[PDB]
């Protein structure tokens, strides 16, 4: 099936645009983890590296470009434009303890030992744990003034449609990617803790 | 943009073996998957065996485990389906389907014309 992967990707893009648009119009990035956004920018950079090499479609190059431009712009707004509202004192997760184990795991556990496959496995593993700095920040302060309800919905719709995609392709096509699925389950459980913390701590 | 051609079908006795081939032509992508389907007369098409562009991963339907073997050959743009110990229930038109596994490649989805496989009891 390709209806679920398409609407899932579009729902992920919607979340990125919503967060980016929220920061610009409120002139604040209060409650946002710049470390998580940096990791997500690193996911898209490593996954879509063949931007600047193979051309397949105008939707293909632009979608790769849209994700990159939006993630980098969010990073630019948090650490440069609106750095005064960046709660650096609360975003303290040491991301080297994510990237280094993720890098080592990608060289150890993958489907094929090749540069393009290792790079893809890196971006799959990293994305599954990229939200961790955001979780520890909300768990720390109980606030996420910039996180909107609709932002979390599109993040959740992205995970639900991908879950459906795994099930449809397995039952109807016999396809299953154990690495992508296992990493995808870790990511979805982590997003659910994101949603559980937001409801219990921020939504007081 | 991409053409798939299946061959190797025909008539064979029960307990025989056959090897189908799906030759791919056109513009390649870095990461793909290839799946064999078959459609017996009057029934729905069902997937049979699956393989990726690299790695040791293979998958076989419950009804063909131990009897079918799927294998690759990128130097020729061809994927094989080895069929041993054939039963009359394997009679169908077999199709191969190649999909792009890269991101944002939703419409890169190609099917062969089909090759007839008949197994006499
Ligand atoms: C940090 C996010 C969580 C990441 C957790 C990884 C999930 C499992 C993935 C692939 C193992 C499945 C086998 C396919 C690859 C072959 C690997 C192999 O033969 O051995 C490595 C072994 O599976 C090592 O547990």
């Amino acid at each position: 099936m390709n209806i679920f992967r398409l609407t899932g990707d579009l729902s992920a893009l919607a979340a990125i645009i919503i967060l980016l648009l929220k920061i610009w119009k409120s002139r604040s990035c209060a409650g946002i983890s710049g470390k998580s956004q940096l990791l997500f920018a690193l996911v898209f950079t490593t996954r879509y590296l063949d931007l600047f090499t193979s051309f397949i479609s105008l939707y293909n190059t632009s979608m790769k470009l849209i994700y990159i431009a939006c993630s980098y712009a969010t990073v630019y707004l948090i650490y440069m434009k609106f750095k005064a509202t960046y709660d650096g004192n609360h975003d303290t997760f040491r991301v080297e303890f994510l990237i280094v184990p993720v890098g080592g795991l990608s060289f150890l556990v993958n489907h094929d030992f090749s540069p393009l496959e290792i790079l893809w496995t890196f971006s799959i593993y990293l994305e599954s744990v990229a939200i961790l700095p955001q979780l520890f920040m909300i768990s720390k302060t109980g606030e996420a003034e910039t996180i909107t309800t609709h932002y979390l919905f599109f993040l959740g719709l992205y995970r639900a449609l991908y879950l459906v995609n795994w099930i449809w392709r397995y039952y109807f096509e016999g396809f299953f990617d154990l690495i992508a699925v296992v990493a995808g389950v870790v990511q979805t459980v982590l997003y659910c803790d994101f949603f559980y913390l937001y409801v219990t701590k921020v939504l007081k | 943009q991409v053409q798939l051609v299946e061959s190797g079908g025909g008539l064979v006795q029960a307990g025989g073996s056959l090897r189908l081939s799906c030759a791919a032509s056109g513009f390649p992508v870095k990461r793909w998957s290839m799946t064999w389907y078959r459609q017996a007369p009057g029934k729905e098409r069902e997937w049979v065996a699956a393989i990726r562009s690299a790695g040791h991963w293979t998958h076989y339907a419950d009804s063909v485990k131990g009897r079918f073997t799927i294998s690759r050959d990128n130097a020729k743009n061809t994927v094989y389906l080895q069929m041993n110990s054939l039963k009359p229930e394997d009679t169908a038109v077999y199709y191969c389907n190649v999909k792009d596994e890269g991101d944002f490649s939703y419409w890169y989805d190609y099917w062969g014309q089909g090759t007839q496989v008949t197994v006499s009891a």
